[PDB]
């Protein structure tokens, strides 16, 4: 229905999401080990938009969105390996971001791991 | 046609005032269609940060500029031609928005709407002192003139609304010209002309005119900055100190000298101070609470801004039906009582705000909105006796006193009650009670900056306390502007009744 | 809508529970009130503004309160019991301001009564 991406393994990953609108919807990463997809970080579509991320990740972590191909692009330091999840990208959401619910639309996501 | 006619108009001038009023009306309706188009324009270009601010300033900044020296200049020009010049000056930058190269040149067009429009208000109050010389007939003639003037903040939202949901945006201005061209079609055709003569006008002042501007300007502009940045900045003090300081030059060069621009010898005059003094509260009142309870009916109801706008029909409808009962009520009471009274009962209506509606529901709203329109409606009798005692030129000359103290008290009334609500608020929310359990940092400014986005944080964030207690906040705060605004206004009434003189009276001029 | 409270968990430490019903974010909206027999009605672990508990001076730190927003409800646990309680007990509910909840001032929804018995 939508597009999606990957990135690399260290350094980071960029997500892209065709399609779509986020003129208030919720729109981020989620993560899980081999059991939840606990999330990492997500925006919301406000003024110059609300950037939510997760306890752990906090300051590790930087994600910002392009207007011009809906792009999800993410970047971070800290890439210890203990992290190493089956990374995701989803978006269109009622509210209450970085967490399981309401979602209208999912990606593959990427499949990315630290040694 | 021909713009010299002597006798002033038959019986029909009243058709005339008609051909003025509505008209006006439209054209105090422009700025409010403008600002709920802010955000549809800023998809279409670039906003580039600060033009989009300048986008909605410069229109109020040259309208309170460029307004005492522009009536001069239709009083030694022909007021008819001053008048249609305006109006068709109106109506081509109004056409020439179809051109959309969205750059600057929405800052130039906006530059030259306002200059026009300096000479439309101004104008068409002198007008119809002009036209109508009987206290009588003048005093009915104004009520219409105060409905419109004002009729028109209530209205934009509405109509701004209706017109951006259906065609795009470019038509905010293409509702305006076919509406503004059948103007000047009637403007030619049943109005006088006063021209004052040569004999007692003498050749125009540099210094005059460049210190009004620039100090006027200056002052507005000051106002805008305290309200935006806070009294912390240092180049908004200077600037309104220089302003105050050009300002008095201004007043100092026109009190003495010879043929004055603006003569200041009205304020001698009672019967002037009182309704000079009542109009700036009276535009109080509203420039506070049209907007809080907008944002009001955003926030609590969970509306749309064309509903929103729609919601607020009670305070023009009071006023619409205030006004025309109110030289009656003047002509047989007298001012000392019935100018007092509407702005009385405007604080009556912006106290049972707070005494009766701490839980506000829309029912108090509307039964407040009501009497505040009623204090809307005192401004007919307030432009009446600013105008009882006053020659045609004169009369002229007062027009420009009469429409800068009305634009004065409207950037005034905005900038100091928005601030105080927005500080009540801030105080009240006391955000630095989420910080352990949520909201920190960036969110946090954003649960500052507005109950919106202290509603819409919430939301995102996942947990709800937020949003219940900045909707309470809100509430409170605006109660309590509402109850200040009410304390402001009863304080002017005392001061309104105890500047009319006994004697006066609408009627019976002399 | 009209909201209900209705009561339960009351009878012979001990959990007393009060179910919500139509409201919008649901939660940190609901208090607790007593009617002692000898007494009038009382204040006992409300919600204040911001994030505040408001125990009564009697039972600050025997009671507990708790609340979860999955199925909208309200939890008050009361240890080490005392010649006071009995009472009523009745559940509260904010007075709504449109859709949001909270206000400062008196609760305007007040449940069933009485069975709390110690």
């Amino acid at each position: 229905v939508q597009l999606q991406e990957s990135g690399g393994g260290s350094l980071r990953l960029s997500c892209a999401a065709s399609g779509y609108t986020n003129s208030r919807k919720c729109m981020g990463w989620f993560r899980q080990i081999p059991k939840e997809r606990e999330g990492v970080a997500a925006i919301y579509g406000f003024g110059r938009g609300l950037i939510l991320y997760a306890d752990s990740v906090k300051g590790r972590f930087t994600i910002s969105q392009d207007n011009a191909k809906n792009t999800v692009y993410l970047q971070m330091n800290s890439l210890k390996p203990e992290d190493t999840a089956m990374y995701y990208c989803a978006a269109d959401s009622p509210g209450s971001c970085l967490s399981r619910s309401g979602y209208n639309y999912w990606g593959q996501g990427t499949q990315v791991t630290v040694s | 046609f021909t713009k010299t006619t002597d006798m002033m108009t038959s019986k029909k001038r009243w058709t005339a005032l008609v051909v003025l009023a509505v008209s006006l009306f439209v054209v105090t309706m422009d700025m409010t269609i403008l600002i709920m188009a802010l955000p549809e324009l800023v998809r279409e270009l670039e906003p580039s940060g600060t033009q989009q601010l300048w986008i909605v300033d410069i229109y109020s900044l040259v309208l309170a500029g460029f307004i005492i020296p522009l009536s001069a200049f239709a009083d030694k020009w022909g007021r008819k031609k001053a008048l249609l010049t305006g109006f068709a000056l109106f109506g081509l930058v109004s056409l020439a928005i179809f051109f959309a190269e969205s750059a600057e040149f929405v800052i130039a067009i906006r530059f030259l709407l306002g200059i026009a429009g300096a000479l439309i208000m101004p104008t068409t109050l002198s007008m119809i002192r002009v036209i109508f010389e009987n206290p009588k007939e003048r005093a009915t003639a104004l009520a219409v003139w105060s409905i419109a003037s004002s009729i028109g903040a209530v209205f934009g939202p509405i109509i701004g609304g209706a017109l951006l949901e259906q065609f795009s945006w470019h038509s905010a201005f293409l509702i305006n010209v076919p509406f503004a061209i059948i103007a000047v079609v009637a403007g030619l055709f049943l109005l006088p002309e006063s021209k004052l003569s040569k004999e007692k006008s003498h050749s125009w002042d540099i210094p005059s005119t460049i210190l009004s501007i620039a100090g006027m300007i200056g002052l507005v502009w000051s106002i805008k900055e305290f309200s935006k940045e806070g009294l912390a900045d240092i180049i908004p003090w200077v600037v309104i100190v220089l302003a105050i300081t050009m300002i008095v030059i201004f007043v100092k060069r026109n009190l003495s000298s010879s043929d004055p621009m603006l003569d200041v010898r009205l304020f001698k005059k009672r019967s002037f101070s009182a309704g000079t003094i009542a109009a700036f509260m009276t535009m109080f009142a509203m420039a506070s609470v049209l907007l809080l309870a907008s944002q009001w009916l955003q926030v609590v109801e969970e509306l749309s801004p064309f509903k929103a706008g729609l919601y607020l029909l009670p305070m023009a409808i009071g006023d619409m039906v205030f006004a025309p009962i109110a030289p009656g009520l003047a002509a047989r009471f007298g001012p000392k009582i019935v100018l007092p009274s509407g702005i009385g009962i405007a604080a009556i209506g912006m106290f049972i705000m707070y005494f009766f509606g701490h839980p506000l529901s829309y029912s108090t709203m509307a039964l407040a909105l009501i009497l505040v329109g009623a204090g809307m409606a005192s401004l007919a009798v307030a432009s009446a006796l600013i105008m009882l005692e006053t020659p045609t030129s004169k009369a002229g000359n007062a027009a420009a006193v009469e429409e800068s103290m009305y634009n004065l008290g409207n950037v005034f009334g905005v900038a100091v009650l928005g601030s105080l609500s927005s500080m009540l608020y801030r105080v009240f929310l006391d955000i630095s009670s989420f910080s352990s359990k949520g909201i920190v940092g960036d969110l946090a400014h954003v649960a500052e900056e507005s109950v919106v986005g202290a509603v819409e944080v919430a939301k995102a964030t996942g947990i709800k306390q937020l949003a219940n207690e900045a909707v309470t906040s809100f509430n409170d705060a605006f109660v309590a502007t509402a109850l200040v605004g009410g304390i402001i206004m009863i304080i002017i009434s005392i001061v309104v009744y105890l500047l009319i003189p006994k004697s006066l009276d609408i009627t019976k001029q002399k | 809508m009209q909201v209900q409270l209705q009561e339960s968990g009351g009878g012979s430490s001990l959990r007393l529970s009060c179910a919500a019903s139509g409201y919008r974010y649901s939660d940190n909206c609901v208090g607790w009130f007593r009617q002692a027999p000898g007494r009038e009605r009382e204040a006992v672990a409300t919600y204040n503004s911001g994030s505040s508990t408001w125990y009564a001076d009697s039972v600050k730190g025997r009671f507990t309160i708790s609340q979860d927003s999955a199925k909208s409800t309200v939890y008050l646990q009361m240890n080490n019991l005392k010649p006071e309680d009995t009472a009523m007990y009745y559940c509260a509910g904010r007075n709504r301001l449109g859709s949001y909840c909270y206000m400062t001032g008196d609760f305007a929804y007040w449940g069933q009564g009485t069975q709390v018995t110690v």
